[PDB]
RNA sequence: GUUUGACCUCAAAUCAGGUAGGAGUACCCGCUGAAUAUCAAUAAGCGGAGGAAAAGAAACCAACCGGGAUUGCCUUAGUAACGCGAGUGAAGCGGCAAAAGCUCAAAUUUGAAAUCUGGUACCUUCGGUGCCCGAGUUGUAAUUUGGAGAGGGCACUUUGGGGCCGUUCCUUGUCUAUGUUCCUUGGAACAGGACGUCAUAGAGGGUGAGAAUCCCGUGUGGCGAGGAGUGCGGUUCUUUGUAAAGUGCCUUCGAAGAGUCGAGUUGUUUGGAUGCAGCUCUAAGUGGGUGGUUCCAUCUAAAGCUAAAUAUUGGCGAGAGACCGAUAGCGAACAGUACAGUGAUGGAAAGAUGAAAAGAACUUUGAAAAGAGAGUGAAAAAGUACGUGAAAUUGUUGAAAGGAAGGGCAUUUGAUCAGACAUGGUGUUUUGUGCCCUCUGCUCCUUGUGGGUAGGGGAUCUCGCAU
RNA sequence: AUGGUGAA
RNA sequence: CGUGGAGGUCAGUGACGAAGCCUAGACCGUAAGGUCGGGUCGAACGGCCUCUAGUGCAGAUCUUGGUGGUAGUAGC
RNA sequence: AAACUUUCAACAACGGAUCUCUUGGUUCUCGCAUCGAUGAAGAACGCAGCGAAAUGCGAUACGUAAUGUGAAUUGCAGAAUUCCGUGAAUCAUCGAAUCUUUGAACGCACGCGCCCCUUGCCAGGGGGCAUGCCUGUUUGAGGUCAUU
């Protein structure tokens, strides 16, 4: 706040009275008065160099470069090595990249959603997440991040069906279509190498 | 996760609302789950505890104990189970405060607002 | 708001001291009057100690237990990678136990082997201190014939006059039930059996709850009817433990964490 | 000092009240046919753009008033006048496709 | 406990003014104890009193029935502010001139795909 | 600010009003047809596609029928006052088609109206009535 | 008429029907306004409105093959321009957001002041009707606002009001899934393992410690109840009256804001030389204003209304934070309260017991402080001075040492702490086993220098293990 | 410097 | 080297005890510091690659809060 | 030597420093316009059985009127309830009332008047009488014109 510290009817005294000259509040009875003011050093002060709204908060970034880094994120999930290093449970899955037909689209129910992901592989990850699920550290568990979990398989596909609906509630799962692939969701923490799962119909549409 | 615009997950605000809830919410916060033959019965999961509601403890210290209940505690959000009290060293007896959370309602009490709600609420009689 | 909480509550107190001492000082005053008054209001009022609200074969002593027949004999070991704490407690087990022989632990011979040879040699019962540092922590005692056994844990071990030569006096205090005055026959069974009450030494074990106190002590009479005693050296406390009821099978009686919740009952 | 945090908020108010005024306005496009103009200030002279409204001459020429075009979604501008041929009959072709392509229920 | 207004509703005003005579000397005669009654009694007081004002209110009403000008107390209490910008009639209100336009060149309706 | 602490802690409660959802959903208020088939899962843009119509008559800024038969099958979905009839029938009975005769009627052609409106009128009540 | 009437003017009534102050104030409008150029059309002060305000449809921008309400953003641009010094600093064009045009003065309704306020009685009551009263002629209605427009004639085209249900919006209630299963520990399991179920619902909170499945809640849909409105789809009664408009043609006419523009001068603003402002004078109608090489380009000022994109530290109601964490964050998490000042004003300190009070029953010493027993309690090393209890400082026990102490190099003495559940490895000799020998099988890929798993027969056996 | 306070 | 917060990873640590504090205990490093042995404590915190800053105190006649000699002294 | 000065291990006091958390503050984003003579904001006095602060209320006084929920409130006493019911809550909604004296503050002032009416010379009982200005009704006075 701006205000904060200016809220306060204070005045250096100079000299002569054997005291510090930081100004200090008038008045008495209260007891307040004789205490400094509008020093970053005094308690309940002006802190020194209060943080502004204008701060920079975004970060113009070439649209050439983010392309550059969204085909790298994309690239590094073909090495099963580079995967495994990211700490996904792949060492199961039986192709890599991994190509789904497309009638998992269409699937409406997550209990079938899971099911066909246990079962094509995806089984691994999805006990990894759930599991890795601790209280957050820090001051950060009354900041509305109280829970952390480390992040499941990315499901890509070319048209929504209900999928993007099925796989939202089981988590670390997540949906994101062709045309978006978001680089947050492909190399979470700057780190390359996720567990894609791509359908056939997204598998053609890259291209 | 929640879709609509209109709800905040804040646990601040949360935690204001359940502290600063009226009776009349309060009344709804403090449900108690059915017990599986009653479940069966009725067709419905949980519905309001009120005074000649009949418990059981499944839960603390008092597990396995049964008794009718004697007053429905809103402001502490707690409820009292008749037999169910602590002796103290000068042999006064006070009832211990239980969560209806905590408790499975074994003989609910009919009135015909309870008929109605349980009619409202899918379930059969 | 603290400062109205304190200030309330601190008044009340006052208030609630003053009441209390003035209605003691009436009340004493009229009962200097009407002594029978204090007795009956005494009569009352108990003061609902924790002792006061406890919650509720003479084969077997011979079969289990050493008679005075046949003095017993007694082995006493130490576990495997002992140090001096070890042998300066197995002193002290010398100094107040009848006949016992001391031997190294040879750390290979089974439990079952060092009973056959304890049994080749017609010993009585085996006795072994434990450590895990540089303190005593736990003793077992076992007896040969049907393997009878008790496992005690030791603390408060703490080193005052010189005891004599004579063979202290036993006494047990609080083995009513029925575990209890089982360990209270092993301690019968296995300290000496024969008093020597000249030179007034004294051995005596005092259960209150669930811990044991042996402490020694010289005693002298007065034309009081009264008798003073003096600490002869070492203080023992031991709680009793895994009840084996044989050499290593079948225990009946060992102790649970999940206990003393009840905060009665004594075992 | 003001910082455009609303930017993201401001784009989201000005598509809801697009979608309102779709809703209200569902079966027409929302918008008003407007001519082609040719720029002043050579600088920008060979660029094209939209105008504000058709001339009271090229409505004329249309085969509708200016009164009844308003009403179907045409916007008219009597300040402009017209001085090119090529910008008249470009407007002319416009309005009579907007015409040919426009469907007016009845008031019945 | 108490007096009950669905009861008192229909009761006459020469009734209710007697019933409130009754329940105030009945509170003066307790107020010399000084008990939970007392509440009671001040309770069926202010039920019998606010039933009376119910009952001249509407009759107030039916005396000043449709004509114009009604005492304000009975008046609408919105706001200030609304008794001012003018009501939907007079902000409705449209020249002869404007509706005749209107009507001959009514907004119409039309989508443009062909 | 101090209003707003004194409401927080006054007892009379907040007026709440959830309608943050509403802003986002916004029902077809001006045709039925449109209603029937709009999709509210698709956006302006895309709803007009789908529909088969133009939401945008000059070029979009930035980068980018079967329905429409039943709006145009939907395009396919005064009298004279007995006074009025009286005097046109009074005039008729007169001077027949006489239009020229009839204009200089002076005591039956109250109001001096033309030759083409006399005979329009005529007209008018002669297909009417004969 | 040594009177009686029309008005006009001026007063009054406890007349009937109405409105005005003030509060709040972040944003808006006007006036004023400091610490010759600079802080500055800022700070402070006064007056006037709303959810936005102002402005708004050119006497515009441009000199082009021209654009055509106002407003906000980027660009124009840190350029033109100025004070040429420090420094101030535009605007057209271009792209974007949103687009809506209108109302009076002006020329006769004169074949009908056709207009309107109020009173009265009704009805279908944000209003309508019959009657009366008054305003209006020193102009109330329709017809025209430069895009022209108006009186006529010729082929034509068109048309509104009130109720009902739905529709949409606001308020608001309700229905809509799955364990509390087993074992370990704990005072309490919401902790670990096993077995399970829902997920368009694993956002969040409470429940004796980290809960999807205990509850409240959330995702999607259904069912309701009370108000707004005609944004519109049906439904029902009405129109009407020689009524009002539009299209093309022919014909006769065809108004335009004066103490105003403008010049002079004096104060004021601008980086603009413009504008604002006291006052002498005071302009014309094929006229007037704005711009350049003979003038050519564009409008018609001296009246007014109008949603939109625009601001928002106030108000109400909501969704969030790479924000701060009781010496931080608003001065105030329990306060504009206590308190100080004759006064305008200044202005603090203070969060947490314990699951629950189960808040120490009772005995006992004290006029009184609180002690000692005793017990409650997971813990009282949690006892309302209560989540945890370090320094500076203070008292006791012990060791040491004595007009000083403090630190460094090397060591003695005193005290005291660590100091392997290490108990192995190798070759040989009995005996029992298997994944070991032999026979008979099954099963996964691919196909391979494999893996997994069974039923009969023995100690050729150290291939491993145990003795 | 702006706006107020009391004081003969 | 160390701290507040954030992205990622340890299917991390933890009521069979996380953080803090104490500790004439030990280990590691030239050091910022980390780690382990023992006591109180109770419920959250950390191994590592990056991002972020209201990020590190010995004093500023420094601010808040707390405590000593002066001193059981001057004095009442 | 004892006593006493000083270093340290333990014990016993201050204070809440470190650690954990909060119905808090601050900042960002979105929907709307909602004070007042039909009496705004603000101030004083009273009201709960027991009452410090806060909140609510106005002699109908921690409320009265109406609808929804269906069995309470709670620190103590007290109430009940026909609780299978037009019915309790310090509950929610809130459209109907009451709304003390001041305060734009409104009878005249810097104490203190008038219309009204009433149930019994005289009085209880009930509402109003402030200033600026707009439309209409009533009365009074004065300049022009008419007056055979």
């Amino acid at each position: 706040s701006e205000k904060a510290g200016h809220q306060t009817s204070a005045e250096s005294w100079g000299t002569g009275r054997a005291v510090a000259r930081i100004p200090r509040v008038g008045g008495g009875g209260t007891g307040r008065s004789g205490q400094g003011a509008f020093g970053n050093m005094c308690r309940g002060g002006r802190m020194f160099a209060p943080t502004k709204t204008w701060r920079k908060w975004n970060v113009k970034v070439n649209h050439n470069e983010k392309r550059y880094a969204t085909a790298s994120a994309i690239a590094a999930t073909a090495v099963a090595s580079l995967v495994l290093a990211r700490g996904h449970r792949v060492e199961k899955i039986p192709e890599i990249p991994l190509v789904v037909s497309t009638d998992l689209e269409s699937i409406q129910k997550t209990k079938e959603a899971v099911a066909a992901l246990k079962a094509v592989g995806a089984h691994s990850d999805l006990l990894k997440v759930l599991k890795s699920k601790k209280l957050r550290a820090g001051k950060g568990k009354y900041r509305n991040r109280r829970w952390t979990q480390r992040r499941g398989p990315l499901v890509v596909y070319a048209e929504d069906n209900g999928i993007v609906k099925a796989l939202r509630n089981v988590p670390g799962v997540e949906t994101a279509n062709v045309a978006s692939l978001n680089l947050l969701q492909l190399a979470p923490g700057a780190h390359l190498g996720r567990f894609v799962i791509w359908t056939e119909a997204a598998f053609t549409k890259l291209d | 996760a929640k879709q609509s615009l209109d709800v905040s997950s804040d646990r601040r605000k949360a935690r204001k609302a359940y502290f600063t809830a009226p009776s009349s919410q309060r009344r709804v916060l403090l449900s108690a789950p059915l017990s599986k033959e009653l479940r069966a019965q009725y067709g419905i999961k949980a519905l309001p505890i009120r005074r000649d509601d009949e418990v059981l403890v499944v839960r603390g210290s008092k597990k396995g104990q049964e008794g009718k209940i004697s007053s429905v505690y809103r402001l502490k959000f707690a409820v009292q189970v008749d037999k169910v009290t602590k002796e103290k060293v000068n042999g006064a007896s006070v009832p211990i405060n239980l969560h209806p959370s905590k408790l499975v309602i074994t003989k609910l009490h009919l009135d015909k607002d309870r008929k109605a709600l349980i009619q409202r609420k899918g379930g059969k009689l | 708001n603290k400062l109205k909480r304190q200030e309330i509550f601190a008044d009340i107190k006052h208030e609630k001291n003053k009441e209390r001492h003035t209605m003691r000082r009436k009340r004493a005053k009229e009962e200097r009057e009407n002594p029978e008054l204090r007795e009956q209001r005494l009569k009352e009022n108990v003061t609902q100690t924790i002792e006061n609200t406890r919650v509720y074969e003479d084969d077997l002593m011979r079969y289990f237990n050493s008679n005075s027949n046949e003095p017993p004999k007694i082995f006493l070991t130490t576990n495997v990678n002992a140090k001096k704490s070890a042998y300066e407690f197995a002193n002290i087990l010398i100094e107040i136990l009848p006949n016992v022989t001391f031997v190294k632990r040879k750390f290979g011979y089974k439990l079952k082997e060092i009973s056959d040879i304890c049994i080749k040699r017609n010993f009585t019962d085996i006795v072994i201190i434990n450590e895990d540092k540089k303190k005593v922590t736990g003793l077992t005692f076992i007896h040969l014939p049907e393997g009878p056994t008790f496992y005690f844990k030791l603390s408060s071990f703490v080193e005052h006059g010189r005891p004599t030569s004579h063979i202290p006096e036993l006494i047990l205090n609080n083995f009513q039930t029925r575990l209890g005055q089982t360990v209270g026959r092993l301690f019968q069974s296995i300290l000496p059996q024969n008093p020597d009450i000249e030179g007034r030494q004294v051995i005596t074990l005092h259960n209150q709850r669930d811990y044991i106190f042996f402490r020694r002590h010289r005693y002298v009479f007065k034309d009081n009817e009264r008798v003073g005693l003096q600490e002869l050296g070492p203080q023992f406390t031991l709680k009793l433990k895994r009840l084996q009821r044989g050499i290593k099978e079948e225990t009946e009686w060992e102790h649970k964490p999940e206990m003393d919740k009840e905060k009665k009952k004594f075992y | 000092v003001k910082v455009h945090f609303d930017q993201a908020g401001k784009k989201v108010s000005r598509r809801n009240a697009r979608a309102t005024r779709a809703a209200k306005i569902a079966p027409r496009p929302l918008d008003l046919l407007r001519p082609v103009v040719r720029a002043p200030t050579v600088k920008y002279n060979r660029k094209v753009r939209a105008g504000r409204g058709f001339t009271l001459a090229e409505v004329k020429a249309a085969g509708l008033t200016a009164a009844y075009a308003r009403t179907i979604g045409i916007a008219v501008d009597h300040r402009r006048q017209n001085r090119n041929q090529e910008i008249f009959d470009a407007n002319v072709q416009r309005l009579k496709e907007y015409q040919s392509k426009i469907i007016v229920f009845p008031r019945n | 406990a108490g007096v009950k207004a669905y009861e008192l509703r229909t009761k006459s005003k020469e009734q209710l003014a007697s019933q409130l005579v009754d329940l105030k000397k009945e509170l003066a005669e307790l107020k010399v104890q000084k008990l939970p009654k007392i509440k009671t009694v001040r309770k069926s007081i202010a039920c019998v009193l606010t039933v009376i004002n119910e009952q001249q209110r509407e009759a107030v009403r039916q005396l000043y029935k449709g004509k114009k000008y009604q005492p304000k107390d009975l008046r609408a209490k919105k706001t200030r502010a609304l008794r001012r910008a003018l009501t939907k009639f007079e902000a409705s209100q449209v020249t002869e001139k404007q509706r005749k336009k209107q009507i001959a060149f009514p907004q119409r309706k039309y989508a443009i795909k062909a | 600010s101090v209003r707003k602490r004194k409401m927080n802690r006054s007892s009379v409660g907040k007026a709440t009003r959830r309608n943050k959802d509403k802003q986002r959903k916004i029902n077809i208020q001006s045709n039925p047809i449109i209603a029937a088939n709009w999709d509210y899962s698709l956006t302006m843009a895309q709803n007009y596609k789908k529909l088969g119509l133009r939401a945008k008559l000059q070029t979009p800024a930035g980068g980018k029928e079967t329905e429409v038969v039943k709006k145009l099958e939907e395009l396919a979905s005064r009298s004279q006052s007995e006074r009025e009839e009286e005097w046109l029938e009074k005039l008729y009975k007169k001077h027949g088609d006489d239009y020229k005769k009839m204009f200089f009627d002076k005591k039956l052609n109250i109001y001096q109206q033309s030759e083409g409106d006399l005979k329009r009128r005529l007209l008018r009540w002669k297909k009417r009535n004969g």
